[PDB]
């Protein structure tokens, strides 16, 4: 199985 | 090196009830140690934890894509992600090394600490007790608590204070996961 | 809960550094090798039971240093507080004369995550051997850490685990000889 990466969110510029 | 530090650090946290019959999903974002902003699934929307994060929460509750990515992140990742390595995490399980050997509360002392190593079990609950003579010792008895030795595996020394007279029998009894009987081992004094 | 899986990521600056690993119950799963942009699997088993593309690592660590330059902005300029160490010198197993050991030296509690660590032999410097873990999460945001230094017991050698940190005066040292 393939663990899956919760990706991040950019901040407010 | 004195030139000021700044560091930005995330968390993505998955919470398991029960298996994965109940899951909770925490994404949390954090600048210099302060929490400022984080998902909570059970809330379904981002808040600001304090007013520095209050720009994020509004902006990443605007991306309706963004909200419905962690709405389902409990499914898509977390449930996802438990299965993946369910095999060799939460189905781990080592047995624990048990030997038990006498040691002194100060030099210049008679053997007077009964010392009970349990060492290199997965997981890291542990039961350990104390007998003499078929009878459980509860008092006196100090431990290191639980060590983690940061390798999968997990330690602990629990310590009997005592004065072992001649043809006395002492017991060490652990129970772990890894088992479904207790185990013992014996120490006779001299 | 019965389990937590963590997903944790951290980039720092001026140093430029930058990691992300995953932890079960307080054990780390893997982390990603920023440099080869490979895994690196805690325990080399794992690597035959599942997998992990880095790339999506490398990616979110991108848009860590994003958000890192986002908040000192917005923040102005304001510098982490330095958090000192915990340090603890322990062996994995009772030890026996002429039977080979582990000795372990756990850095706790500290922040930011950036750490100087020698193990010593005798006061002199030892790293025949040696191996350690990445910056590990706590609860409370701090970190963790593990150095190791495999040896053969005797009555002749002492040794010594060496930290140094930004929050600290001087070195940290953590001292172990054989017990009577
Ligand atoms: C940063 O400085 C600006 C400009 O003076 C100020 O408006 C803001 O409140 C400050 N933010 C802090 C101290 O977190
Ligand atoms: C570690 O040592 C280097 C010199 O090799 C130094 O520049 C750096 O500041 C040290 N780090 C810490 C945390 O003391």
């Amino acid at each position: 199985g393939v663990y899956a990466t919760r990706s991040s969110a950019v901040r407010l510029r | 090196d004195t030139r000021p530090r700044f560091l930005e650090y995330s968390t993505s946290e998955c919470h398991f009830f029960n298996g994965t019959e109940r899951v909770r999903f925490l994404e949390r974002y954090f600048h210099n140690q302060e929490e400022n902003v984080r998902f909570d699934s059970d809330v379904g929307e981002y808040r600001a934890v304090t007013e520095l994060g209050r720009p994020d929460a509004e902006y990443w509750n605007s991306q309706k894509d963004l909200l419905e990515q962690r709405r389902a992140a409990v499914d898509t990742y977390c449930r996802h992600n438990y299965g993946v390595g369910e095999s060799f995490t939460v189905q781990r399980r080592v047995h624990p090394k048990v030997t038990v050997y006498p040691s002194k509360t100060q030099p210049l002392q008679h053997h007077n600490l009964l010392v009970c190593s349990v060492s290199g079990f997965y997981p890291g609950s542990i039961e350990v007790r104390w007998f003499r003579n078929g009878q459980e010792e509860k008092t006196g008895v100090v431990s290191t608590g639980l060590i983690h030795n940061g390798d999968w595996t997990f330690q602990t020394l629990v310590m009997l204070e005592t004065v072992p007279r001649s043809g006395e029998v002492y017991t060490c009894q652990v129970e772990h996961p890894s088992v479904t009987s207790p185990l013992t081992v014996e120490w006779r004094a001299t | 809960e019965e389990h937590v899986i963590i997903q944790a990521e951290f980039y720092l600056n001026p140093d430029q550094s930058g990691e992300f690993m995953f932890d079960f119950d307080g054990d780390e799963i893997f982390h990603v090798d920023m440099a080869k942009k490979e895994t690196v699997w805690r325990l080399e088993e794992f690597g035959r039971f599942a997998s992990f593309e880095a790339q999506g690592a490398l990616a979110n660590i991108a848009v860590d240093k994003a958000n890192l330059e986002i908040m000192t902005k917005r923040s102005n300029y304001t510098p982490i507080t330095n958090v000192p160490p915990e340090v603890t010198v322990l062996t994995n197993s009772p030890v026996e004369l002429r039977e080979p050991n582990v000795l372990i030296c756990f850095i706790d509690k500290f922040t930011p995550p950036v750490v100087n660590v020698t193990w010593l032999r005798n006061g002199k410097p030892v790293t025949t051997g040696v191996s350690e873990t990445v910056f590990l999460p706590r609860e409370d945001h701090l970190f963790r850490k593990f150095h190791y230094l495999p040896f053969l017991p005797s009555t002749e050698d002492v040794y010594d685990c060496r930290v140094e940190h930004w929050g600290l005066d001087e070195p940290l040292l953590k001292h172990w000889e054989f017990d009577t």
